[PDB]
């Protein structure tokens, strides 16, 4: 998908900018450290040691600023990808529903749209998981904090899906027409959802 | 162990010392001893150190840029030289390859970089490319009605609409 490759490209470009900026700052600090040790070379040992401590503090500080800024980039990318996916989910849902209000209903069609809307909901959920996974990796304590929120979102995805199914259960002829293809779709879906909760608790 | 330090075994006394690292652009010319801090010296010409370090020799710079690559970054105390492909080419294998030209009927879909070839796509219905180019995108058919003319020959992927007037 062009939206996929494009979003990853903007994220990529942001990362490169950010690293260029950090590299320049670091480079400036390392030059100053070297010049300072040169200035202090005839001072007592404890004073040379203080020069070193000073600049290892500057370096540590820069490194944490940079780590922080990287997480911000990641957050911005995740939000954007979420918007893209929310869109696609809403589009699949509308198409499936107009397929379901079409008269006469063509179950071929309906099940195909149902297919893609379930895939959209799934890819939404996957993104949610991947975001949480990243948080857990880089910052397990935050992840422990937001877990509840993720679970409640997952419950929303469920409810929305269920209602979406109920609509099919409204128009019984079509439903019975395609019921076992629907049953297998829900089969592997149930597997996916299970996989997701598994990846969640650990 | 702590990240501003490195471990060093005194070569005579055999004592296990914790030395301080030296800054990037610098290498350890004298290890710390029992009595003394490590001493740092500047990377000599043609070498570099990218990071804070405890090593005894600076890294040799990369070879000078092989034709037709150009140098965006010179060899310096804190940086290896950086070689990249000239405009209109990209890194392929270990050299430079010309960007793919999108022929007639095709337009650029993903622009070409120094690391990545151009990606082409077939002009979609309603547009066209009548030129082979590694940079041009697809262009929409001329709107003939929009300047009070008729479509006398429908455009394709490769050709514009032909506008005209007709008598009967
Ligand atoms: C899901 O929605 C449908 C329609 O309301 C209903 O049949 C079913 O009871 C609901 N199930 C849950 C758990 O919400
Ligand atoms: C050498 O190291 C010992 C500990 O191993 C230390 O106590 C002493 O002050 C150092 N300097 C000397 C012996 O001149
Ligand atoms: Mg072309």
């Amino acid at each position: 998908t062009p939206g996929d490759e494009n979003e990853h490209a903007h994220f990529q470009k942001a990362k490169e900018r950010l690293e260029a900026k950090h590299r320049e700052r670091m480079s400036q600090v390392m030059r100053e450290w070297e010049e300072a040790e040169r200035q202090a070379k005839n001072l007592p040992k404890a004073d040379k040691k203080a020069v070193i401590q000073h600049f290892q503090e500057k370096v540590e500080s820069l490194e944490q600023e940079a780590a922080n800024e990287r997480q911000q980039l990641v957050e911005t990318h995740m939000a954007r990808v979420e918007a893209m996916l929310n869109d696609r989910r809403r589009l699949a849902l509308e198409n499936y529903i107009t397929a379901l209000q079409a008269v006469p209903p063509r179950p071929h069609h309906v099940f195909n749209m149902l297919k893609k809307y379930v895939r959209a909901e799934q890819k939404d959920r996957q993104h949610t998981l991947k975001h949480f996974e990243h948080v857990r990796m880089v910052d397990p304590k935050k992840a422990a904090q937001i877990r509840s929120q993720v679970m409640t979102h997952l419950r929303v995805i469920y409810e929305r899906m269920n209602q979406s199914l109920s609509l099919l259960y409204n128009v019984p002829a079509v439903a019975e027409e395609i019921q076992d293809e629907v049953d297998e779709l829900l089969q592997k879906e149930q597997n996916y959802s299970d996989d997701v909760l598994a990846n969640m608790i650990s | 162990s702590l990240p501003g330090t490195y471990r060093h075994v005194d070569r005579t006394t055999g004592q296990v010392l914790t030395c301080d690292k030296c800054p990037a652009g610098t290498y350890v010319s004298e290890h710390c001893t029992n009595m003394s801090l490590r001493v740092c010296s500047s990377c000599p010409a043609g070498t570099f150190t990218r990071h804070e370090n405890g090593i005894e020799r600076c890294h040799d710079c990369s070879q000078p840029c092989p034709w037709p690559m150009i140098e965006r970054l010179p060899c310096a105390a804190l940086t290896d030289r950086e070689c990249i492909c000239p405009p209109g080419m990209y890194q392929s294998n270990g050299t430079c390859a010309p960007h793919t030209v999108c022929p007639v009927g095709w337009g650029v879909r993903k622009k070409g970089t120094e690391n990545e070839d151009v990606r082409c796509k077939q002009c979609a219905r309603g547009t066209f490319s009548d030129v082979p180019s590694s940079v041009m995108k697809c262009k929409a058919h001329t709107d003939c009605l929009g300047q009070n003319l008729e479509v006398v020959k429908p455009g394709t992927k490769e050709t514009d609409n032909v506008c005209g007037m007709r008598l009967f």
